[PDB]
């Protein structure tokens, strides 16, 4: 079984609404799915760029993912 | 997106993880069922970190959505814009109105010299160990010189900051986006060199313009601010390099009207912000300078700083620090500069005295005794080292620095005494009384206190000012005394005949007149200077008291806010005003119940003829004691003027003759206008009284635009 | 108008995006969802809302404040305003004055022994309220507000 406290403190892949995708540390989650993600890298295509702590509200992320064997660890 | 590498890129955005798994369907689910106000966290963790954090899809607070043009996307710096020349002169035209913008401005980093594309091009390339070929000589050449010149500066900006002197991202933004060179960026000789070898390509070309002339003054004044390393690395005093980028923005202002100027579109943009890795929110350039006035500025300030490697004695130091950042803020260049300057590598101060020398220079000053690695004198001297280095703080931080020193001053007063060590213990006083009278006083240029509250600080000040003038009075006495001991010495002998006991008595009055009488009497001459300096302040606030006294007795205002609230007490908010004081034994900090009875004793209660008659005596006392004032002023002035080797005064201002002279010509300004505005009040409402539809007047603190603002005039104004 | 006042309920989503929306109109620069996250969730008795009752839409809060307290130094509970937003169209009514007062009270209910904010000099109906509620000024920072200019901080005693 598994809560969001196992979570914490992971690497995180949240694609968002454009073609960009951030990658960074899960740092807090609340009851509306608001995460705050520190260490944030932004890829958008070629490009990749550091953005530090940054907070994705809930209309702005398409999918969330995890490595396979990061995921495993955490049961 | 067209561009093939954004293509490929998209394949190779999931090859750092093996094997990924969506979870968004988990999320969710466990995100139902907390409960709204809950949040899942690291235990250890604070909220208060998030604070900071950018937001995505927030126009404010997301530097991915900045909207760029196409030539701001599209620009390319290996491309030669026409027409060059004019090009190249209006890109470092902008580049070094960027520079101004940054520092004269205080504009961030990111949005002046990092906002030109030059810029980061070469510093990306240089981060690896020009960085563009345009095949043109002035792109590739000159204006690949001029970034190199402008990167060096703010390297040395780097410099400068590293060594805590101001306050990061207040008086200076040093957010260069994560750029380090390590030792990759070149040498002063090579940036100067590869300057001075544009200006000769310059000087090859046979046709002269106006845009021409703008490149080569624009090369030259790269060249002086290269040159500013000099003051640190060798503490040069030299003024040749300032004075030349003072004649070259003084020509450049001049050729500013005649001409036009269009930098390529995108030279400069936001572009680094949105794609270069960026923890902060966007930001906007800010207008930018029209001139080059702000290098002049910068000139000059740095000229000032180079003056105190002149000085003499520790006083000339000591009226440096008082005057040459205090009628109005200096360049933030030459405030880093100074302490630096003052206090250099070698630990000596100006390379001529040791910490504990220059500190034992000002106690044998103030006090004409000779001491005849303790740890008082050590501690004491790196508190007036921090002393020096407070006075070129900002206008805010400056009154801020003396938070920390008037109870470290204390505790040092306190522990030299339990030691009986009256001598330091006598300067140390000087220097806290100094302080809280200085700390008290600015907060008046600051607009910190209400206009109720001008009675409670000008009357503490006063108080600090009689003590202050008292303990000057016994020093002076005390002076007075070891004078006339090697007088009545010379008396002595006239009455003595040959013999061997009159050769002992002028033994002992010949090393007098050479080790001890010179420094007497200009202790003496200086005890005099204070003296005078402390009685104008203490009139200056008693001025400023009877003045209040008469508008409370008018009812206009009051010693307490004039509209209570329920959640506070008047004694409560009286001693948050006084707290940082109250920790101070000597003196006393008066208790709330005799701030009550002082003003009680200057308040008219009386009415009618008997009012009348007790006004007359207040009024005319802020008269006369103005024109007291004015004499004692114009006195300090003629001393100042004169020098310290005229017998009367030593003031040790030569340094800053000029500014101290501005200082008290300004102090001057203010009390007259404090006389004038006395009469306008008691003229205003003894015709008020007599009307019964009578205005409503509140008081306002009014600086004098050229008087001294700790000491603002209390107006009327109509509400 | 029949102005009310009430304490947020941290249960309802919809009155928490309110606020956000009002408080973000004000700002020049704006915050995150976790800076009104890092507020309400750890204070929710310390935020509170205006709603106009006989408004079309009686519930919307058309002003809010949004305070905190934590222990000063390690002897005095200092409470902070730090937010305070009243809507275009009801400025002018007293509003503003009203949220700060209920707030201050519920503080000092709370056992705060002093309040602290921070407010631009040049913001004069700023001071003209916070002083006139017996706040004094007791520290200038300099470009606090960037190009806005300097900063007071100002505190008002109640212990
Ligand atoms: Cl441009
Ligand atoms: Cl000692
Ligand atoms: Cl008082």
């Amino acid at each position: 079984i598994l809560k969001l406290s196992d979570f914490i403190g992971n690497t995180l892949i949240v694609s968002l609404t454009e073609d960009r995708i951030l990658v960074g540390s899960l740092v807090a989650v609340d009851a509306q799915m608001n995460l705050l993600l520190d260490h944030v890298e932004e890829r958008m295509g070629s490009s990749s760029r550091m953005m530090g702590l940054v907070s994705v509200p809930r209309r702005s992320v398409k999918t969330i993912m995890i490595d396979k064997p990061v995921l495993q660890e955490l049961t | 997106p067209m561009e093939v590498d954004s293509i490929l890129g998209s394949l190779s955005i999931t090859d750092d993880f093996d094997q990924l798994v969506d979870v968004t369907s988990l999320f969710d689910e466990l995100c139902s069922k907390l409960k709204p106000e809950a949040i899942v966290k690291d235990p250890r963790f604070d909220l208060f970190e998030g604070t900071h954090s950018l937001e995505v899809n927030n126009s404010k607070l997301d530097s991915s959505l900045i909207e760029l043009t196409a030539e701001e996307i599209e620009f390319d710096v290996n491309v030669a814009y026409d027409p060059p020349l004019a090009s190249v002169a209006a890109i470092a035209d902008r580049l070094l109105r960027c520079v101004i913008s940054w520092l004269n401005d205080y504009q961030t980093l990111p949005t002046t010299v990092l906002s030109c594309r030059y810029t980061e091009s070469l510093l990306s390339s240089l981060v690896k160990g020009s960085s563009w070929c345009t095949g043109n000589i002035l792109y590739d050449k000159v204006l690949g010189s001029c970034i190199l010149g402008v990167c060096y500066l703010t390297k040395f900006v780097q410099k400068l900051l590293s060594a805590g002197i101001v306050f990061e991202e207040e008086d200076l933004n040093f957010n260069n986006m994560g750029f380090n060179t390590f030792d990759n960026l070149p040498g002063q000789d090579v940036v100067i060199n590869s300057l001075t070898e544009s200006l000769q390509i310059l000087e090859a070309y046979s046709d002269d313009s106006l845009h021409l002339t703008m490149l080569k003054h624009i090369l030259k004044i790269i060249i002086c601010l290269v040159h500013l390393e000099d003051h640190l690395t060798d503490y040069s005093t030299k003024t040749s390099h300032l004075d030349e980028l003072i004649e070259n923005a003084n020509s450049v202002n001049g050729i500013f009207p005649q001409l036009q100027l269009s930098p390529p579109k995108g030279a400069f943009s936001t572009y680094i912000q949105k794609h270069r890795s960026n923890q902060f929110p966007p930001r906007k350039i800010t207008k930018l300078p029209t001139d080059y006035s702000g290098f002049i500025t910068l000139a000059n300030d740095v000229k000032t700083i180079l003056l105190v490697d002149k000085a003499e004695s520790a006083l000339e130091t000591y009226q440096f620090a008082k005057f040459f950042n205090k009628l109005e803020q200096r360049h933030v260049i030459a405030r880093i500069l100074f302490p630096l300057f003052f206090i250099r590598d070698d630990r000596t101060v100006l390379g001529k005295f040791s910490y504990t020398q220059f500190y034992l220079l000002h106690v044998k000053e103030f006090s004409a005794q000779t001491p005849s690695g303790n740890e008082l004198i050590q501690e004491s001297s790196n508190m007036l080292l921090e002393w020096y280095q407070n006075c070129s703080q900002n206008t805010c931080r400056y009154r801020q620095g003396f938070n920390r020193q008037l109870i470290l001053w204390d505790s040092l007063q306190a522990q030299f005494e339990s030691v009986n060590s009256q001598v330091y213990c006598s300067w140390t006083y000087f220097m806290k009384l100094s302080s809280m009278i200085e700390f008290s006083l600015k907060g008046f240029d600051l607009d910190i206190y209400k206009p109720f509250e001008a009675y409670s600080m000008f009357w503490y000040v006063y108080y600090l000012s009689h003590h202050l003038e008292t303990f000057l009075k016994d020093s002076q006495n005390d002076i007075e005394s070891n004078i006339n001991a090697i007088h009545s010495m010379n008396k002595k002998l006239k009455k003595l005949k040959a013999g061997e006991k009159k050769d002992q008595l002028r033994l002992k009055y010949r090393f007098a007149m050479d080790n001890e009488m010179e420094q007497l009497q200009a202790t003496k001459q200086f005890l005099n200077y204070l003296l005078k300096e402390i009685n104008i302040t203490k009139s200056l606030c008693l001025i400023e008291v009877f003045q209040f006294a008469i508008l409370k007795s008018f009812g206009l205002i009051d010693n307490k806010n004039s509209t209570p609230s329920k959640f506070s007490n008047e004694r409560l908010i009286h001693n948050l005003r006084f707290k940082p004081f109250n920790s101070i034994g000597v003196p006393e900090l008066p208790e709330y119940e005799v701030f009550q009875q002082t003003l009680k004793d200057f308040v008219i209660e009386e009415k009618g003829a008997a009012f009348d008659i007790k006004l007359e005596r207040a009024t005319n006392f802020i008269e006369t004691e103005v024109r007291n004032v004015v004499s004692s002023i114009d006195e300090i002035m003629q001393g100042i003027k004169g020098g310290d080797n005229n017998g009367v005064l030593v003031t040790g201002t030569r340094l800053v003759q000029e500014l101290s002279l501005e200082y008290y010509c300004k102090l001057k300004h203010t009390s007259k206008a404090l006389s004038v505005n006395s009469k306008v009040i008691v003229n205003t409402l003894k015709k008020n009284i007599k009307n019964k539809d009578s205005h409503e007047y509140k008081v306002e603190l009014v600086h004098t635009t050229e008087g001294w603002n700790y000491f603002p005039i209390q107006t009327l104004r109509i509400k | 108008m029949e102005i009310v006042y009430k304490p947020l309920d941290i249960r309802n989503e919809e009155q928490f995006a309110s606020i956000k929306k009002l408080i973000d109109a004000d700002l020049s620069e704006p915050y995150s969802i976790y800076v009104y996250r890092y507020f309400l969730n750890q204070w929710p008795e310390l935020t509170y809302i205006a709603v106009d009752n006989k408004s079309g839409t009686p519930n919307i809060p058309i002003g809010c404040i949004v305070c905190k307290m934590d222990p000063h130094r390690n002897v005095r509970l200092r409470g902070y305003i730090g937010m305070l937003a009243v809507e275009s169209t009801y400025r002018g009514h007293g509003i503003a004055k009203k949220l700060v007062e209920i707030a201050i009270d519920k503080m000092q209910r709370e056992h705060c022994d002093e309040i602290m904010l921070e407010t631009e000099v040049e913001n004069s109906a700023a001071l003209n309220l916070y002083e006139g509620m017996g706040f004094i000024r007791m520290k200038r920072m300099f470009r606090y507000y960037l190009n806005e200019g300097d900063a007071f901080k100002l505190i008002l005693p109640l212990t």
